[PDB]
């Protein structure tokens, strides 16, 4: 019934593994620095505010705001993430490799990092679609989904199985409501994984 | 005073980078 | 008396889920990306110093030393840290909310990791204040403490209890004296926790 | 040959950023 | 036989106290942040290529590729690498203290996380030597070695041990083979390690 | 259209930084 | 019949006097330093070749090409003047002050400056509108021209006089032909001049 | 190598300049 | 009584030669280009309004307007001139020499070429100081005069002649009225003339 | 405090510019 | 024997036409902005000194210092010269035709308006040659003259004439001595005239 | 949307250049 030290130290080992391994141990193509990109001319528009005020030798520079990239690098302290404005948003991303996605990733921060008390400004009912081409409106079902408030800060969701399973190297995401906060919804990071095509 | 928005830098690929 | 697999597995993924949230799973205050601000009218001077030079195409550029935005800012590799000159200073930060201050942690490298051989320009003693504006000179003590060279990296300090706990949004640090460095003191990360104002 | 020093770029916060 | 809650409780804390410290435990005197630099002409040529793309309102501002100062900082998500053309290739390193030099560590990605599904890219046979000045053409053999595509990501090799141990503060680390790819080989993290001269 | 490549930043120390 | 020395001086010392005021003698109230500008969205395109590079530190940095603002600044080596592709374009241009318009110059260089041989890019046939505001599509006639090639540098160009002479603060000036230069037509200088509105 | 072009700066007055 | 075709040519090419000569056939020591200087701190305030947006790809990038060194360089078209709040102001000016000031020169616009139709912002009384050191509060008067506007462009000022002339590296211009611009008085281009010291 | 020195700014013509 | 009035403004009028052509009436085919360049790696160094401090927000920011491609542009106020070490130096412009070279122009400033007092930093003696290409270390001699100093600020002089003559678009110009300036030889304008081929 | 103002760069003479 019980375990001995040996197997103890094993199991802490293989976790922090694991760990080490971007959290999930999958390849991630949606990720930046591996050959992801944003699309930035089929994004929403970024919520627009003076909030952040970079200075040099004593005299207002230029504003800051987060954009669309933050969403595909992996910091997720609080902040690195894009706000849009309301609750429906898009982001389309160009993937690393064609591949056949078989799986999604949605990271927001935990409410016990959160310095205003709460996440809601985190997504809730949204959808992923593959697109053949950049400029294609209207991209295939991938699967629809609801990130859960009262869940894990990493939740990953399963694309739908269909007989003949097309691939893709473009993927929207497309939010259609949050967790109540009435200005803005905020991204802190999207992955897309899958199988590469030969 | 007021300054301007500092444009998004954006980046896109011509092909993979290496990894 | 002994341990199941199963109670080990769940011992380890807790372990790991806490670290995950910056180590603590507490809400700091003071982190800049969450909100957080130096008033950098109301710290000491950075020790100057000749060292690091930033060229292209070969010609001298200019010099660069970390500044004290890097306290509120969560790496703390070797050298990510604001120094300044002897062992007397002071940091002032704006925090992201209006709080009842209830702790604050620091942390500096382990002497394991340190390129010179020892963390003699650690904070020793120190003291942290509740100040009511940017202009005020002398705040409220919240609590007079020792970083202890002989302790873990990560050390937390918990505030004095009064009888009507006022509230603050602008929070300083002052360090009395470091571990023995004759010629600067390093600090390399201070947070601020507690419950947010209704 | 010695050049400047890079002045330390500011960051301040005239209302709290998205989270 | 079996171990205690409280035995459990200790592995797990001190296996996450060893993987804060960088991994090793182990004071690294070639990063950079802490003291360590790149002696940019002594190393091998960058991978040229047209493939990041940098814009700025929406026109063509230039192209991005990474540094070999990459390779002495710690982040190696995939794609934070330095790639050299071929599979011959070196980079000289100036050391953040004058030490004995004990061992070396190099780090590559997992296959597990490979965007292209291999890390073909990655060195295979190399050495490492220890040079007196910035203009010495050949330095003092520290040892030869080959990183194992079939091992863990992080690998640790041993220094020669000789009757009179020279110290230095200037390394070169020279690549003689890759895994197999035809164009390129990418180097994501190395580190030296050893004893401080007195 | 094409822009140029950006130059490798370089980093050198003339003594160790704080640490 | 003769002049005296002190008449010869007379004549000299008032011929400099009006060359120093601009040649004229008279305001132009499209001239940039003075408060004119260039309407840039309703310009014709910039004739866009690869002819100038600026270099920096040795490598290319940015093509340049002379800008439709220099057509609104007084210097007129060669080579100062905005070029636009093929014999008919268009400049328009906003006022220091609302005025009614009496007259106009264009100046060109002469062929004894020209290192081409020739000044077949000189405007031949052009006109000169009055719009009421910066979205009007079609504005009052002026006034219609041709620079003459065998003539001076300088020539001045009268208005109509109509019955009720309105004002105006936004100038079109339209070119239709030039001097047979088969792929660009060349602007040195345009001034606008006129009665100010009380 | 091919650099960019460099845009045209552009100027404008909200009010005129002193003369 | 006449004079002839040869006479009349020698005094035309006599007149261009003085006007190539800056007009004047005399030194500045306050030219910029020679090695004189403006020592800002010691000048009065600039006329701060918005009125010159500086824009690059569509959106505004900073405002623009002439700062004091404009007074010590040669182009006076209208709008090269710096702007003071008010009728009252001053400007100190480092000379290329240690010389005994003997003459001083004012140039505004004539009135012929102003886009308002007046020169009611020229400088009516002044007074002329030398300085033994940057930081002299009051020093000696070189001269108290009156800018005409019924004058020509450009008129010369004799310095007071004392016993003891003191030389002088550095010149204070103060302006005590205009010629009734309610908001501000602009100065084109200040000179000085002398006689270096062995 | 001594800055660098302003390398010089280099022009070419890869063809002849409009005159 | 005497002139009319109106032979007097026809004098007057053709000496100002002649004037405004660049002083000439001539082609400059050594112009920058009509197409000549430099050819900076066929320059003299440039003599560097710590003169001229540049400085934004009032921190030292650049030194600056003039270029060699100031001598292909027209303004010669002092100081708008390039300087070279010694009294032997040299420099190599590309002009913007092929040509047959008949002619050259040097231009220093006059005596009457040195602030140093004197020309002694102006060239003396002289030559001038053409290159077949941008690699040839030894042109073809086109004639050798001196700078007279006590001749006028605008000089001239003819090219030798050959039985057969070659056409250049290269050209050199090389510094054997100066006026008696111990440190340093100034440069304000060289011109290049001649007959373009067909 | 408004700008920052363009600071006025500023120029000094260490000694005198050379004419
Ligand atoms: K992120
Ligand atoms: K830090
Ligand atoms: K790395
Ligand atoms: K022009
Ligand atoms: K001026
Ligand atoms: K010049």
């Amino acid at each position: 019934g019980g375990i001995t030290e040996a197997q103890a130290r094993a199991i802490v080992n293989s976790a922090l593994k694991l760990y080490s391994q971007d959290k999930t141990g999958m390849v991630d193509f949606a990720l930046e620095s591996g050959g992801g990109s944003i699309l930035s001319t089929r994004c929403s528009e970024t919520y627009e505010t003076k909030t952040a005020l970079m200075s040099l030798f004593g005299i207002p520079l230029w504003y800051f705001s987060q954009s669309p990239r933050v969403v595909i690098q992996p910091d997720i302290y609080p902040g690195n993430c894009w706000a849009f404005k309301g609750s429906q948003g898009y982001l389309v991303v160009r993937l690393s490799m064609m591949i056949h996605p078989a799986a999604f990733t949605l990271e927001h921060i935990p409410k016990t990092l959160s310095p205003t008390g709460n996440i809601s400004s985190a997504p809730k009912d949204f959808a992923v679609y593959g697109l053949e081409n950049e400029y294609q409106e209207e991209g295939q079902l991938l699967g629809q989904f609801t990130y859960d408030q009262d869940g894990e800060s990493l939740q990953m969701f399963q694309a739908l199985k269909r007989p003949d399973d097309t691939a893709f190297q473009i993927v929207e995401l497309r939010i259609f409501s949050n967790w109540g906060h009435p200005e803005y919804t905020c991204l802190y990071r999207f992955r897309v994984h899958g199988e590469p095509v030969k | 005073s007021p300054p301007p928005t500092w444009p998004h830098l954006q980046l896109c690929y011509l092909q993979p980078p290496p990894v």
